[PDB]
RNA sequence: GUCGACGUACUUCAUAGGAUCA
RNA sequence: UUUUU
């Protein structure tokens, strides 16, 4: 019901966007605000989401990763509970947005995005050159 | 006491022992020809896999590996080497462009559930 | 026309073929008549056929089939010189020269064809020198009963009525008996004479019929297991009851040794997949029947064609159901030659590499390659006579087909100038080796 | 002069790799 | 096909 042809009609500002964990790297190479950035690129509020299994998924990388596991935990990113045993962040995002159609999708995997491409009425955000990119989204 | 001299000796063989490792290690370090080393690491790899020196992965420690993997994105064509031979032709030749793919399976293989 | 078994010494190929009887067997026919009254003899071929094309006498047994017990026990007789014996007619120098070299890889004899220890030991049995050796090793871990059944079996030949020879009920009975191992012939025989067993002299006849199982052979195996059973009780030191047969199920670690004290007495006949050795003229592919999947034996002559020494799998076995890939290498009993002028072999039971080597070790068929270098293959030198390396046995044995095994970590020796390999190690035995030395 | 060298502008040849299925 | 301690 909030798809219009290819057009999403419920997503709407403020933003609710799932952030992945290779967002979250290339963010940080880029020097790139994960709540300005997404201001930036949107003009709107956007409240990112970290979920339990991206969340797992960054303990697991290691100290090398430390800043990037610092930055998933500041207060303003809310967590997404998982009801499901697996712990893949790929599948678990993948899942959350066929279910509800309102998640902006953050990520730069190349596999991934075209699995959330394959699914109708997902924007798709991501992080390259300078900025952050929104693609599906035709509030821009 | 003349066990002495058993000492001395036995000190002297593993004194002339070092020197032939080295004579060949220095040799070998000298060869650095890739046909010659694509050889010898084939070799290795049959080896160690033949012999089963390698342990077997955990599930835990395939999923670190492929978080990684993801973390990073360093087995795709976005890296420098592979972005340089692509955009300048020089993929297009035979054994540079199993360099790329034999770089781009090894990612693949990380990337599998 | 008489259907003789025709063994072809130079590929151990043995043949079934259908030829003119010798005179004197002709003669021995007509003969059946006149016993009871003057009588007659119709014989369905011409006079002419019969003065040209029949042999006169049948060839003697003795130049028909394997002579290697018989050369054992005459090397019991202290008979060193067995081409002296005054023989009928004496054996041909091949076949009597094979019949030495098996018994030299069963250990029997030593380089210079002297009976060994092992040699007298295994001539106090009633078996072929192939089986003595199976229940020589039996020794360990309790694995006697099963070794005396296995080869009371395949000494009194096999109770499994063949597919030709008659199919659910079939299939039926031979699950049962599978279930030991999915790998093994021996197994399967295993299963069938210890589960007689537990059955009570009442039904053992309803039993045979039900799963298809020749009832004779049964009998005998059961008087033969308790013979075997006799020799070594008296003889290690005595009444035996049926009580004594009845054995309980193999443990998990008797199986894999089951498997290595049956590959002693068939070292000689180990064949390995011939996509191993050979991948380009062996392709196998996932459509590829496992009947059609080529082998190679140990020990083959080389042909110029390689696939005139290719060996394919029985009919009979049965991996032919297993549905997977079938083992790397295989023990085989024996050679048919099928009608399609393929030669089939009947498998015993699949070894690993590991315990191959560490058989092979003690018969004259390993030789050991040079040290192995590299990341984790180094040669740990504790002294300068003693050292741990991992090497590459070779197996087989350059006329013939050998091939190398898996490398396997090794302590070697020095002694009197050459490299001896004392034992094996394991992975983690060397590890921790290569670690001491560090600290 | 179907001339040599250089400069300039273009054309062209070297791309498939793994898995499954028949 | 036979057949053996
Ligand atoms: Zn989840």
């Amino acid at each position: 019901s909030a798809l219009f042809f290819q057009y999403n009609q419920a997503i709407k500002p403020p933003y609710q966007v799932l952030i992945d964990t290779n967002f979250i790297n290339f963010s940080i190479q880029k020097k790139v605000d994960i709540v300005r950035g997404m201001m930036d690129c949107l003009l709107a509020k956007c409240n990112p989401l970290i979920t339990d299994c991206v969340m797992a998924e960054l303990e697991k990388l290691g100290p090398k990763y430390r800043i990037a596991l610092k930055l998933a935990r500041d207060p303003r990113i809310k967590r997404l509970s998982c009801s499901h045993k697996g712990t893949y962040a790929d599948d678990c995002l993948v899942h959350r947005v066929l279910q509800h159609k309102c998640y902006i999708v953050a990520t730069n995997d190349a596999g991934l995005k075209q699995r959330i491409r394959k699914i109708p009425g997902i924007p798709l955000m991501s992080v390259g050159g300078h900025a952050y990119v929104i693609e599906k989204l035709p509030d821009v | 006491p003349e066990e002495m001299r058993k000492r001395t000796t036995e000190m002297r063989l593993m004194r002339e022992l070092m020197f032939r490792e080295e004579r060949k290690a220095r040799r070998l370090k000298k060869i650095k020809s890739k046909t010659y080393r694509k050889i010898k690491k084939k070799e290795l790899m049959k080896n160690r896999e033949l012999a089963a020196v390698s342990s077997d992965e955990d599930n835990e420690d395939h999923d670190i590996a492929r978080a990684k993997e993801r973390m990073t994105l360093k087995h795709k064509t976005n890296s420098k080497w592979a972005k340089d031979m692509i955009k300048h032709g020089m993929t297009n030749d035979a054994e540079t462009r199993e360099e790329m793919e034999e770089m781009l399976r090894q990612g693949e293989r990380l990337k599998a559930k | 026309r008489s259907k003789e078994r025709k063994y072809n010494e130079s590929n151990g190929v043995q043949s079934f073929e259908v030829g003119w009887v010798s005179k004197a067997s002709a003669n021995q026919r007509s003969g059946r008549a006149g016993r009871t009254g003057p009588g007659h003899c119709y014989r369905l071929y011409s006079s002419a056929v019969f003065e040209h094309d029949f042999e006169q006498f049948s060839k003697p047994e003795i130049l028909r089939m394997p002579v290697e017990s018989i050369v054992l026990q005459m090397k019991s007789m202290a008979i060193h010189n067995i081409i002296n014996f005054p023989f009928p007619t004496p054996p041909d120098r091949v076949a009597l020269s094979k019949a030495i070299q098996l018994l030299q890889y069963l250990g029997a004899l030593d380089n210079k064809e002297m009976i060994t220890e092992d040699g007298k030991k295994m001539s106090l049995f009633p078996l072929s020198p192939r089986f003595s050796k199976m229940l020589l090793v039996s020794d360990e871990k309790a694995c006697l009963p099963y070794i005396v059944a296995i080869v009371s079996a395949l000494s009194v030949g096999d109770p499994f009525i063949n597919e030709f020879e008659l199919r659910s009920k079939f299939y039926k009975s031979r699950s049962q008996f599978s279930k030991l191992d999915k790998f093994s012939d021996v197994f399967r025989l295993l299963s069938v004479v210890s589960a007689m067993d537990y059955v009570p002299k009442e039904q053992k006849e309803i039993f045979m019929k039900k799963n298809f199982l020749r009832g004779k052979l049964m009998e005998e195996i059961v008087k033969l297991r308790k013979q075997l059973m006799y020799i070594i009780k008296s003889n290690t030191s005595v009444v035996i009851r049926n009580e004594d047969l009845k054995s309980d199920i193999p443990s998990v670690i008797q199986i894999k040794l089951l498997k290595q004290m049956i590959c002693a007495g068939f070292v000689d006949h180990v064949a390995v997949r011939a996509d191993v050795l050979f991948p380009d003229d062996a392709k196998i592919t996932n459509r590829t029947s496992i009947i059609n999947i080529p082998y190679i034996p140990v020990l083959a002559t080389r042909t110029p064609n390689i696939e005139d020494c290719f060996v394919y799998i029985h009919p009979t076995s049965i991996l032919n159901n297993l549905g997977e890939m079938p083992p790397k290498y295989m023990l085989y009993y024996s050679l048919h030659l099928g009608g399609n002028n393929k030669t089939r072999m009947n498998t015993l039971c699949d070894i690993a590499s590991t315990p191959l080597a560490n058989i092979a070790r003690k018969g004259l068929l390993l030789t050991y390659s040079k040290p192995l270098t590299g990341q984790g293959l180094k040669t740990v030198n504790l002294s300068p006579t003693e050292r741990y390396c991992y090497v590459v046995p070779r197996f087989g044995s350059d006329l013939k087909i050998g091939w190398d095994l898996n490398p396997i970590a090794v302590h070697q020796k020095k002694q009197k100038g050459q490299w001896t390999v004392i034992k094996f190690i394991t992975r983690k035995g060397f590890q921790t080796i290569t670690g001491e030395e560090k600290e």
